[PDB]
């Protein structure tokens, strides 16, 4: 591929440059390079890889959106489903090159349970994406075992304030609001994830405290959404 | 849609 | 050609939904293929043209500032390469665009409006070539824009009266071309000195007082920064 | 120096 010939620390210091200047579609391309010379992403690189994607995926589906309300209005010539289906296939390669990505290069059994947890936890998410644009059954399966898994990892092997587990949950959560029709799930999984992290903040450096209690803030503005 | 993690 | 088997009129629809999904790549591309069908724009299209690639080039030059910043501060080959990767694209894109002008939309525009618009457009996409070229090819670049601006200048003198929005605007950018690129700073206090009087002298002709008003006191804000 | 915002 275009990567190939370069070293992966050039790739690395690419994807920074790319971010900071906001061009993210790089970034994504630089970040998939990195993964494809087989190491192991440190936690920095992993954030990185995530933050590439996010920004992609994140302007297809408010264009998707954006479209298919017009289309949803239109249907009370062909220009607007076609357009809204280019977006969409664009959309769906992206979660397939992701999901690729963490299937062949960086889910593993051996990892730590940080590392474990966020691609597990990524793989749902781009399954949940898939599901937005699907009409379904199977990819929300794949989605709920991918988070299902990660769940169970990150109950085993981290405290309940650790800041990946809490973002787990979270979006476990919006999954089972907004895609599984299960909005009593989503509010019993936030309601105890919020309250088992209450009880252990006493244990945290004011560093830590607060990157777990951003995270349960963003839970509870769900809860109270929702309730 | 309900927010996700912002990240 | 990936648009030439698409109907005019559908290109023009999706680059209407592309803007308003914010897929200014994608309106562009729609543009350019409506272009190449070989028939004159109306006003509105025009402005779409303009509108789907100001948007593509505005986000290479400010990523090319970002870079080019870093460059300088800096001064491995990192930050250079990526600049230039980001730099050859931004001439690609401007490439396009003098393209579609030179065929043929300048040649074919049916009234003197629309050639002013599409010359002021070539002396703009030559100058956003210039902000990035070096030696004896910017000296090539700008000797091209100077000529396009100019060209509209003579046009607009004898078609448009001095308040027409188009001509303000034309003179506002030639001047602008005249002191951050061309190294003329006095060239660019007298065009647009010259422009402000001649259009003040019929302002109260007008209904247009707010468009001309406008764009009047974006060549004063030049003037008080150069002067 | 800015040019034509549109
Ligand atoms: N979301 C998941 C991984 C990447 C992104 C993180 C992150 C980005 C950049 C550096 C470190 C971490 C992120 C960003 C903003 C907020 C959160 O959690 C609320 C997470
Ligand atoms: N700048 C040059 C042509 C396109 C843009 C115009 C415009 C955009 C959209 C519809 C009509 C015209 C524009 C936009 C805003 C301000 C100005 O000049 C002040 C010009
Ligand atoms: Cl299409
Ligand atoms: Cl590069
Ligand atoms: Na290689
Ligand atoms: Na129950
Ligand atoms: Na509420
Ligand atoms: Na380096």
């Amino acid at each position: 591929g275009a990567m190939g010939s370069m070293e992966r620390a050039s790739l690395i210091q690419k994807a920074k440059l790319a971010e900071q200047a906001e061009r993210y579609e790089d970034m994504a391309a630089f970040m998939k390079g990195a993964v494809e010379k087989g190491e192991e992403l440190s936690c920095e690189e992993r954030n990185l890889l995530s933050v590439a994607y996010k920004n992609v995926v994140g302007g297809q589906r408010a264009a998707w959106r954006v479209l298919s309300s017009i289309e949803q209005k239109s249907n009370e010539g062909p220009e607007v489903r076609e357009y809204r289906e280019k977006v969409e296939t664009e959309l769906q390669g992206v979660c397939d090159t992701v999901l690729g990505l963490l299937d062949s290069h960086l889910i593993k059994e051996a990892g730590d349970a940080e590392s474990r947890v966020f691609y597990l936890k990524m793989k749902g998410d781009y399954y949940r994406y898939l599901a937005e644009v699907a009409t379904k059954k199977r990819i929300i399966d794949s989605a709920r075992s991918a988070y299902q898994e990660a769940m169970d990892i990150s109950k085993k092997e981290m405290p309940p304030t650790n800041p990946i587990r809490l973002g787990l949950a979270l979006n476990f959560s919006v999954f089972h609001y907004e895609i599984a029709n299960s909005p009593e799930e989503a509010i019993s999984l936030a309601k105890t994830t919020f309250d088992e992290a209450m009880a252990d903040l006493h244990t945290l450096s004011e560093d830590s405290y607060k990157d777990s209690t951003l995270i349960m803030q963003l839970l509870r503005d769900n809860l109270t959404l929702w309730t | 849609r309900t927010p996700s993690l912002p990240g």
